[PDB]
RNA sequence: UAAGUGAUCUAGAAAG
């Protein structure tokens, strides 16, 4: 959480959000569902102030 | 020298402005107060602040300290002593002066004989009470504020960059930042006006009573004088009268309006530097204002369109036909060239016209606005930097988005926070005022000098005590200033040989670290390196034109057998740390009290 | 034991990163405890109150300075 | 002082005045090459991306016909033409052959 | 607009009197 | 197409 508040912090939301989505991201952003399994992350990030969720 | 139409145009500004306010004056004190007392307290306590370090005291400072006593004794008694005080004296004991020895600027220091110091306390302390419980001084007057001076500066630095667009440059959005100073602000300040103005804010018995005590005969060596005319800054409570003129000459620079926007709605004020709206942030050009202490810092926010005017303005007013006035330009010296204002003909045109509009705005008998006292930066197209110093800093800010590439954030930058994105949306790399530098510098030669008597632990405490002060108040910004780190390596050495000459040795060999770096505790010093860093030596030559990134160390205090003594900025939280920090806890703390109201429990 | 002792005064007696950053690089220290320097820079910026700019600039420097101690970096994120 | 970059001298500095260089300077000496893929991926973002060509061919085509000129002028001055008419003749030959070729270029 | 708002809207041979001196003076007391 | 060569001041006696 506070490394990605760093991020967000540091790079931009967006900004960071597309950077994320060149890369891979296998445990922070599952796109493949594994049931109700991204409820999980998804959760994670609406504790902070992210998007895409 | 006030002409007397000005002089009541000022009365007219004030009245105009405590009119919108609802500003009910300060009373004089009856014996009503249930603070009263409290009141008391403080004043002694901070008399007393003089007198528990030094144990060896004169007469004059004996009979202060016997008063002070009595009063703790007889607190009741004393307060009356004061109103009667108050009421009735307006003749007191004359003010001997000395100078304390700045080897740059030797500063007058003014000695109030005891008895009338007891009243000039307690008067301060109500008035600042009663000033602050009332909404006297509004929120963009600076010292005063609560907040310390780096704190102060990181707010301003904020505030500038979380205005509405201000870094664009697109269509033709151009900034100026104006620091200047009020030159004699207090030194002609006639007590007439002074009077009057006082009048209005207070009961008038106070204000006679004040405006009595700042006439006084000036004893200095064997020659007086009637201090007819220039308020006195050493007395105690005199600080209040300044900040109370420079509300005058604050809304003489902003008008009843902008003004009155800045300070906000009475009922409800702004706190620092916020706003209403963003529309009534953006109708004015002067976005922010902030006047710490006889020196103003206006931050304007042209539009291509105005700038033209203003440009248009002056220069017609005052035509040359080359470029010309870049030279007699007052430059941010200690930054590199490529680094501080860049002089287009443009935008030198509107700074040095942004500077004559606000010397019009001033009336020249009030004080003195000369444009050599004056630093004007400017934020354009042409001039991606933005500078100033506030507090003994330089802060050049500079946004990201004008920046060629983002290296890794260095150490002595504050990256500033966009309030609406919470992006690191602009950097405030930090360097240390040459004024600042000089000071500290002063005070290293003080030290030295009058230590033939002093030992070696005391010499090394008083070293310590300055750089402790030199770091924990500006912390970030050493790691910029070279001069400031030759200062401290050649200061650190001078103290040694303080020591070192004290023995007839001053020699290498036979002090190594161990005698100045231990502590106190196992016969050693308890001397605070500052010292043994890196210096960091770029290119000079290259230096000058543009900042590079350090290259060359040199060897900074060095010694045989080089034992890696510690620095002290190692073990200082540096400011931009302490202040996102503080704004966590504080965060924490307020989350925490609400939890507290909620479960109805003491936290 | 004082390896890691002298990795630490060599951290302190910098002023910003750079320098400790320099100091470093000039011990000479071989790719075996390259990794437990890493470890160590990282527990001296735990000890702290709060993150310094320093520290990073120090991290950065190192890593752009040779492959190894990117590696060494990494491999102590993994750690961690 | 050395490479610019030397303290003035150690008399004053109150210190060795000795001078290392930084190894952080191998950074900033190399920071673009290990810092490469920042601007390549910002590269890559933006990596997808008459009259005067008319006036050229227009040139050509006449530069064309006036080589033809040339050689006309080279056949009758090196092989038994020294008379003007001749000169002239090969010419309007040209311009009668060439112009007519064109035409139907044009037609096409 | 914004600039009609405010309140004001539009050698001698003594060593104690020079404009250096009183200079001087301003620059070393504070 | 991806490391580390190097710049190293002083310096103690008298009288006050």
């Amino acid at each position: 959480k506070f490394l990605f508040q760093e991020l967000v912090n540091e790079l931009g939301l967006d900004e960071l959000q597309l950077r994320l989505n060149s890369s891979k991201l296998d445990g922070m952003f599952p796109l493949e569902g594994d049931a109700e399994h991204i409820r999980y992350s998804i959760n994670f990030f609406t504790a902070i102030g992210l998007g895409l969720l | 020298e006030i002409t007397p139409e000005e002089a009541t145009t000022i009365f007219s500004v004030m009245v105009e402005w405590l009119e919108s306010r609802s500003f009910s004056p300060i009373p004089f004190p009856p014996l009503t107060y249930k603070n009263d007392t409290k009141i008391l307290v403080l004043a002694l306590e901070d008399l007393k602040d003089v007198y528990a370090s030094k144990v060896r005291l004169n007469a004059s400072e004996r009979e202060e300290l016997a008063l002070i006593e009595e009063a703790y004794d007889n607190p009741h008694d004393t307060l009356n002593r004061i109103k009667k005080y108050l009421l009735t004296q307006r003749v007191f004991k004359p003010v001997d002066i000395t100078m304390m020895e700045n080897y740059q600027n030797i500063s007058p220091v003014y000695s109030v004989d005891p008895l009338e110091k007891i009243t000039d306390a307690y008067l301060d302390q109500y008035l600042w009470y009663e000033a602050d419980q009332r909404k006297l001084f509004p929120n963009w007057i600076k010292p005063s504020d609560s907040e310390i001076p780096p704190l102060l500066v990181y707010k301003w630095t904020q505030g500038i960059n979380n205005l509405s667009e201000i870094w664009d440059v697109s269509r033709g959005q151009s900034a100026v930042l104006l620091e200047t100073t009020l030159g004699e602000m207090a030194e002609k300040i006639d007590f007439t006006l002074l009077n009057r103005l006082l009048r209005l804010i207070v009961d008038p018995n106070i204000a006679d009573y004040i405006t009595a005590k700042n006439n006084v005969v000036i004893n200095f060596k064997d020659m007086s004088h009637v201090n007819k005319y220039g308020l006195i800054r050493g007395l105690k409570f005199a600080s209040f009268i300044f900040q109370y003129y420079g509300l005058v000459i604050d809304l003489l620079l902003l008008g009843q309006e902008r003004a009155t926007d800045l300070a906000g709605p009475a009922n409800n004020p702004n706190e620092f530097m916020q706003f209403k709206s963003k529309e009534v942030e953006k109708a004015h050009p002067i976005r922010l204002y902030t006047r710490y202490l006889d020196r103003i810092y206006m931050l304007f926010h042209f539009e291509e369109d105005e700038g033209e005017e203003l440009t248009d303005e002056y220069l017609a007013e005052n035509p040359d036909p080359n470029f010309e006035n870049s030279i007699g330009y007052n430059n941010r010296k200690c930054w590199p060239k490529d680094s501080r204002m860049r002089l287009i003909r443009q935008d030198v045109n509107l700074g040095r016209a942004v500077f004559w509009e606000i010397q019009s705005r001033v009336p020249t008998s009030l004080t003195s606005i000369k444009w050599e006292n004056a630093f004007v930066s400017v934020y354009s197209k042409n001039n991606p930097n933005l500078l100033f110093s506030m507090c003994g800093f330089e802060v050049r800010i500079l946004p990201r988005q004008r920046m060629e590439e983002v290296v890794s954030n260095d150490e002595g930058v504050w990256d500033l926070v966009d309030e609406r994105t919470k992006q690191r949306t602009a950097k405030a790399y930090l360097k240390v005022s040459e004024e600042e530098i000089k000071k500290f510098d002063s005070r290293i030669r003080g030290i030295l000098m009058a230590s033939g008597s002093t030992t070696f632990t005391k010499v090394a405490a008083k070293w310590n005590t300055s750089l402790i002060s030199l770091f924990t108040y500006f912390r970030e910004a050493i790691v910029a200033t070279e001069p400031l780190l030759d200062i401290l390596v050649k200061g650190e050495t001078r103290i040694q040989n303080r020591v070192k000459l004290g023995l007839n040795s001053k020699m290498p060999t036979r002090f190594p670290p161990a005698v100045f770096y231990t502590p106190k505790e196992l016969g050693g010093l308890g001397m605070i390196s500052a010292s043994h860093i890196l210096i960091p030596a770029s290119d000079l030559s290259w230096s000058k034109q543009t900042d590079t990134g350090i290259t060359h160390f040199r060897a900074g205090m060095t010694h045989e057998d080089e034992k890696l003594i510690p620095t002290i900025f190692r073990y200082i939280t540096t400011w931009e740390n302490e202040f996102l920090d503080s704004q966590r806890v504080w965060a924490e703390y307020a989350t925490k009290r609400q939890e507290a109201i909620q479960q109805n429990r003491r936290l | 034991v004082e390896f890691k002792k002298k990795i630490y005064l060599v951290l302190k007696s910098s002023l910003s990163g750079d320098e400790a950053a320099h100091k470093l690089l000039k011990l000479k220290i071989a790719n075996n405890l390259k990794k437990s320097v890493v470890d160590i820079i990282i527990k001296s910026s735990l000890q702290e109150s709060t993150f310094s700019k320093f520290y990073s600039i120090l991290s950065e420097r190192m890593i752009t300075f040779h492959r190894s101690w990117q590696t060494a970096y990494n491999e102590t994120f993994e750690q961690n | 002082s050395y490479n610019g970059i030397g303290l003035k001298s150690a008399k004053g500095s109150s210190t060795s005045g000795h001078v290392q260089r930084s190894l952080a300077s191998n950074n900033r000496r190399r920071p673009q090459g290990s810092q490469q893929q920042r601007q390549q991926r910002q590269n890559a973002i933006k990596k997808a991306s008459l009259a005067v060509q008319k006036q050229i061919e227009t040139h050509m085509e006449k530069r064309e016909i006036e080589v033809q000129v040339s050689e006309l002028r080279d056949r009758l001055e090196e092989e038994e033409t020294l008379s003007e008419e001749q000169i002239d003749k090969k010419c309007e030959a040209l311009r009668a052959k060439l112009t007519n070729e064109w035409q139907e270029q044009q037609r096409m | 607009s914004w600039r009609k708002g405010t309140a004001f809207g539009r050698y001698i041979n003594d060593m104690t009197k020079s404009e250096y001196h009183q200079e001087f003076l301003h620059k070393h007391v504070r």
